RNA sequence: GGAUGCGAUCAUACCAGCACUAACGCACCGGAUCCCAUCAGAACUCCGAAGUUAAGCGUGCUUGGGCGAGAGUAGUACUAGGAUGGGUGACCCCCUGGGAAGUCCUCGUGUUGCAUCCCU
RNA sequence: AGCUCAACGAGAACAGAAAUCUCGUGUGGAACAGAAGGGUAAAAGCUCGUUUGAUUCUGAUUUCCAGUACGAAUACGAACC
RNA sequence: CAAAGGGUGUUGGUCGAUUAAGACAGCAGC
RNA sequence: UCAGGAUAGCUGGAGCUCGCGUGCGAGUUCUAUCGGGUAAAGCCAAUGAUUAGAGGCCUCGGGGCCUCGACCUAUUCUCAAACUUUAAAUAGGUAGGACGGCGCGGCUGCUUUGUUGAGCCGCGCCACGGAAUCAAGAGCUCCAAGUGGGCCA
């Protein structure tokens, strides 16, 4: 019916595989009124 | 879903701590969060809203948004041969700061002026910490030597507070 | 577990040897595989040989 | 031990009346004590239901009112009097309270007198900001509700 | 018979003690969490209450931010401080509540170096009012903790809050708690409220008992005719009151706790009367 | 009818007592835990004598009834019906289960049994030291009852309190002792001052 | 040294009984015209200041209960790894490591922030 | 917004084990539509007041998981209440 | 593959009792 | 749909982007910190189950003043996958710098009573690599096979 055996095998092969982490981070789900007015902030920006 | 709900085996990691029920010590609603800090994860029972899967309750994550009510938290999830970053909101309930990061800041400082100090002497050194190394010699002044020697045998001391 | 800290300890065939330097972090890995080495203090005349 | 705020006082009087059901005997019985009270009474409803008493949750089976002050003291005197300033000494409570009932007061009901016995100083139970309770010393005993009795109004004990 | 013994052992084992600001019956958790929970995205941004409380001979008003070691006081306003500026008697009255109140607003205001911006009402007539924001600055705004006393219409809460309105502060409110505001109309007349700010209700009092019944008079304001206030004396004496406002805004006697050595010594010689009997 | 004993022998599952899961459940073929003088005085057995397992298996309450009736009508003849105080140490709480093909296999109550372990006290006798012997024997044929391996071990505790025979008279000359009935209460230095009698209030605790 | 207002920590702070308190307070307390409030001015609300520290609040005490800490229980129970270890088995010793919990015993009974006021 | 429940103790004409009324104790031993678990005491329980956020517009996230859909839930934004 | 339970088979060990003031067996008249 | 298929995983081929110990990688430990409710333990703690006596014997029933049982107090034997105050071992999460820190300025329609915050930007300065061990190196993409009956300790 079920059984894990092998799968951490499996997993080990060519894992684990760590997400690649970037200086910058996508801003999709934070809050619009701080991303809006950031975006702003950088247009008047000098 | 699928043969499991959302609180499926929560009954112990869910309900509160004894005799620590009722209302929520005020200092929980007082803190502040901000981008890049780190946050435990701990699920308060009484607080229904804005809780967080019974996975991520014991996990430590890293701060990525703020709300009025919430603070958005990043997670990592092992999920087959990969790992998740896993972004998830809970409310200011749920989360403790936490003191994962507490020596570094201190101990940048101090790595600083060490190596501003041996500068100006002109002695390269190194600030790393090392673990526990081997003891040096030394003398241990004599006292009066305790003997210590095998018990004969009881039957009747074979049971807590003897037969 | 052990294959993972007999690699560290770059001993991947049997009677090979190694040097290490003893602190908590390398005697902590050592006790952990145990029945799968043996170890000691060497002497001047072992190291030379 | 003297003090003038140890004075026990009537704190209030409470006429119950029990008819065990409603309709017509229940709106002349309330009529009763408002004209005895001069204040409009409470109907009290059944907690739950009983067929031996023929009583139905949720129906109103029993009418009561409050009276403090002077009113208090001039329609207990009228009870005491048609009792005969006689009370059984157990019909006193542990805490400082008694009553009695008569069965002659539309037509006729009879009428449940318990009276209410507390010193200066019980507002500190009942205030909604920093409650608390009454001393001990200062609560109103069953010793001290009968000599109350037996000054007030002379009366006797019977202990039967 | 004998009844089971209610507060056993495992009664007080399991027994979960509430808070001690909640236990004395003074601080109510849901109003106070609701009150100081700011928003996450407004950082250490503080919360301002504003908080009246009334004794039984005196009014106390404070503005209030809270911290993790506590309470900070910004500002406070005592009734009993009053006759500084005139007001000798009715201290804990209406009218005392509103000079109470705007007493605060102008001492917050100087302390924040913004009370020359905001002079507040300058015609008190009983409506409702609300300081417009200046040009370069808002006003500075605080909420209401009324704490544990009743909200109801014409309460003396509300009056320091017409007050503090009055000085210039920025208070979230409405007019339907005002004295004066009637529930059927659902209108708040100004004459009333008006007749409070300045103790016409007072004054009203005082003069019914003159005509009725003089013995309760002389009792009942006995402080007021000590020092020579008529009802009718009243509304001046306030409208005084405002104006100075604005122009100006050890030995132990209790025991010690025992040492171990002296406690032990006193057990012993109990224990040794305790055995010497019979 | 019933399955020999070797069926159910070790310990193989998690405990199942009864309670509101486990319904129709048999009543154990032992009820009575206490024979002979159980009224006597804690000062009038002194000697204590008990039959302990060595082995970690299930007890059936069938066997464990047999072994008190043997036990007792030993101990009754050889030394009388009031000489003696034979207490079961063992009660059988779990339930065993049996499936009268392999589809739905989960049986049903069939009896109760008593899962001892390593060293536990199975029964227990206390009489006068001119009884040790008649007491000694009465527990070597109860043994002959059960199904494992076990050994008879003489205590060195006063009866069956707690306290060791020396400590008892060390405490009892003390007036340290309060007999409440077979068990024993040892007097401290801790509760109300005015709750102790004049005879009986120390400064230090029994030590 | 304390009280009061707002608090933080939420029993070393709770519960029970007994005892005690200068000053300012805080209370109890007086009244029911007005706002408000109910069967009920008890409560809530408004106005007031004759009386009392009786209670509340505060402090102390108890071979008090509870709570907190230590010791001990105990290197015990359990447990990671090892053996062509013992044993018919059930189970257990030893090797490289980690390591509890009632009873019993001793001790403790809050600490503290801002503001105002008394002791001055 | 106010209130406190189950239970017990001591009292009151008819009235009793059990009607209603009074005081006291009461950490929830009650209640919260249903299974069980968790949670809740100036409340999430009980009684009253006013009401329709059981609304409109997208997107994001969690649970399921292939990191697809559906169901369900959560945190925001922009409106109207 | 073997069990409970047994052996005055034999080998070790543990507790107690008796014995040059004469034990034990047999013999003798305690 | 259950003798099948697709899908992900495991695998090959094709490379590409870099790197040569200054690696930012690790089925390991160390240091710091966080979560847990199994083993054991507990009932002399809640809930449930359960044995016996002792004292008090007020008040309720039982029978014959006596008397057994109910009751109250302090003890006591023995228990729980769907009980629990407490509570391991093993295992799980996070962190240990150059994507660091500080100073001086600037931007905003967001935020504040407030150039008060929040995030970002510019300039200047500092930063011996900031635990151990190892690193037959690290990252990224494409196309596709087989497999989707397992079994043993
Ligand atoms: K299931
Ligand atoms: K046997
Ligand atoms: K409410
Ligand atoms: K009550
Ligand atoms: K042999
Ligand atoms: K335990
Ligand atoms: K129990
Ligand atoms: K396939
Ligand atoms: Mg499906
Ligand atoms: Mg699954
Ligand atoms: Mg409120
Ligand atoms: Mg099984
Ligand atoms: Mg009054
Ligand atoms: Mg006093
Ligand atoms: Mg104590
Ligand atoms: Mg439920
Ligand atoms: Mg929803
Ligand atoms: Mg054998
Ligand atoms: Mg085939
Ligand atoms: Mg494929
Ligand atoms: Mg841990
Ligand atoms: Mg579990
Ligand atoms: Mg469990
Ligand atoms: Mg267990
Ligand atoms: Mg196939
Ligand atoms: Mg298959």
């Amino acid at each position: 019916n079920h059984t894990a055996h092998n799968q951490s095998y499996k997993a080990h092969r060519n894992g684990i595989k760590k997400p690649k982490s970037h200086r910058h981070s996508s801003t999709k789900g934070m809050d619009p009124k701080f991303l809006r007015n950031q975006r702003y902030a950088r247009k008047h920006n000098k | 879903p699928a043969g499991h709900g959302l609180r499926s085996r929560t009954r112990d990691s869910f309900s509160r701590a004894f005799r620590k029920k009722g209302t929520i010590a005020l200092s929980t609603y007082l803190r502040i969060f901000k981008i890049g800090d780190y946050v435990d994860i701990k699920v308060n029972g009484a607080i229904h809203k804005g809780m967080p899967h019974k996975f991520y309750h014991g996990r430590t994550g890293r701060v990525w948004n703020v709300t009025k009510r919430a603070v958005g938290v990043e997670v990592n999830k092992q999920v087959r041969n990969k790992i998740l970053r896993k972004r998830i909101h809970v409310r200011i309930e749920h989360v403790q700061q936490s003191r994962c990061t507490e020596e570094v800041r201190e101990r940048i400082k101090k790595n600083d002026q060490l190596k501003a100090d041996a500068k100006a002497r002109g002695e390269v050194i190194s600030t790393k910490r090392q673990p526990l190394g081997p003891k040096p010699g030394f003398m241990v002044e004599g006292a009066t030597l305790e003997t210590v020697t095998p018990i004969p045998y009881d039957v009747v001391n074979d049971l807590k507070g003897g037969y | 577990q052990t294959k993972k800290i007999l690699q560290l300890l770059r001993l991947r065939q049997i009677f090979n040897g190694v040097f290490l330097k003893v602190n908590k972090a390398t005697v902590n890995m050592l006790h952990r595989v145990e029945p799968y080495v043996t170890y000691g203090y060497p002497n001047l005349k072992s190291i030379k040989e | 031990l003297s003090n003038p705020m140890r004075d026990i006082k009537v704190q209030k009087l409470v006429l119950n009346i029990s008819v065990g059901e409603s309709g017509d005997r229940l709106t002349r019985a309330a009529k009763v004590l408002e004209q005895l009270s001069g204040q409009s009474p409470v109907f009290s409803k059944a907690r739950y239901t009983v067929r031996s008493f023929g009583i139905r949750r949720n129906e109103k089976i029993a009418c009561y009112v409050t009276v403090r002050g002077e009113k208090a003291m001039q329609l207990l005197e009228s009870g005491l009097k048609v009792k005969e300033y006689e009370l059984l000494r157990r019909n006193f409570s542990e805490t400082g309270c008694f009553g009695f009932g008569i069965q002659e007061h539309t037509g006729i009901y009879g009428m449940d007198f318990y009276v209410v016995l507390e010193r200066p100083g019980y507002r500190v139970a009942r205030r909604r900001r920093c409650k608390s309770r009454v001393g001990i010393q200062h609560r109103v005993t069953k010793e001290d509700s009968m000599k109350w009795f037996q000054v007030k109004y002379e009366g006797v004990i019977l202990n039967k | 018979a004998f009844i089971k013994v209610q507060k056993t052992r495992a009664y007080f084992k399991r027994f979960q003690v509430k808070f001690k600001r909640r236990r004395e019956g003074k601080t109510d958790y849901r109003a106070r969490n609701r009150l100081i929970n700011q928003d996450k995205n407004k950082y250490n941004t503080p919360k301002y209450r504003f908080v009246v409380r009334f004794t039984n001979k005196d009014i106390i008003a404070q503005i209030v931010s809270a911290s993790i070691a506590g309470d900070m006081i910004l500002a406070s306003a005592y009734a009993n401080e009053l006759p500084h500026y005139g007001l000798e008697v009715g201290l804990t009255n209406y009218a005392a509540a509103y000079c109470t109140g705007l007493l605060l607003a102008r001492r917050v205001l100087k302390k924040l170096e913004m009370d020359e911006e905001y002079e507040g009402n300058l015609e008190v007539n009983g409506e409702d009012y609300s300081v417009e924001p200046a040009e370069s600055r808002r006003p500075f705004r605080a909420l209401l903790d009324v704490g544990l006393l009743r909200t109801t219409t014409g309460n003396r809460v509300f009056g320091a809050l017409k007050g503090a309105l009055d000085g210039g502060l920025d208070i979230p409110h409405s007019e339907k708690r005002f004295a004066g505001f009637s529930k059927d109309s659902k209108q708040l007349d100004a004459d009333v409220h008006r007749k409070y700010i300045y103790g016409g209700h007072v004054a009203t009092y005082m003069q019914t008992l003159i005509e009725d019944e003089p013995e309760k008079y002389q009792t009942h304001f006995s402080q007021y005719i000590k020092k020579g206030f008529e009802a009718d004396g009243l509304e001046e004496m306030y409208k005084k009151v405002h104006a100075a406002i604005r122009a100006d805004p050890h030995k132990r006697y209790n025991l010690k706790k025992l040492t171990y050595e002296e406690r032990k010594a006193k057990l012993i010689e109990r224990l040794n009367a305790l055995n010497s009997a019979a | 009818g019933r399955r020999p004993a070797r069926c159910y022998r070790q310990i193989k599952n998690k405990p199942y007592p009864k309670s509101r899961f486990c319904r129709g459940v048999p009543d154990p073929k032992i009820r009575i835990y206490d024979v002979g003088m159980k009224k006597k005085g804690v000062d009038e057995f002194p000697f204590c004598v008990h039959l302990v397992s060595w082995e970690k298996e299930n007890v059936s309450s069938e066997a464990l009834e047999a072994a008190r009736i043997a036990c007792n009508k030993y101990m009754t003849k050889s030394a009388g019906k009031d000489a003696f105080h034979l207490r079961v140490r063992v009660h059988p709480f779990h339930v065993l289960r049996i499936n009268k093909g392999m589809r739905g296999a989960f049986g049903k109550p069939q009896g109760v049994c008593a899962r001892v372990a390593i060293g536990q006290v199975l029964l227990s006798v206390r009489c006068k030291d001119g009884n040790a012997n008649h007491a000694q024997e009465a527990l070597r044929r109860a043994k002959f009852k059960f199904p494992g391996r076990q050994k008879i071990i003489v205590s060195r505790k006063w009866g069956f309190t707690k306290f060791s025979r020396t400590d008892y008279l060390k405490y009892k000359s003390e007036n340290r002792i309060v007999p409440d009935g077979v068990n024993a209460k040892l007097l401290g230095c801790h509760g109300r001052l005015a709750a102790r009698q004049p005879g009986r209030a120390f400064l230090e605790a029994a030590n």
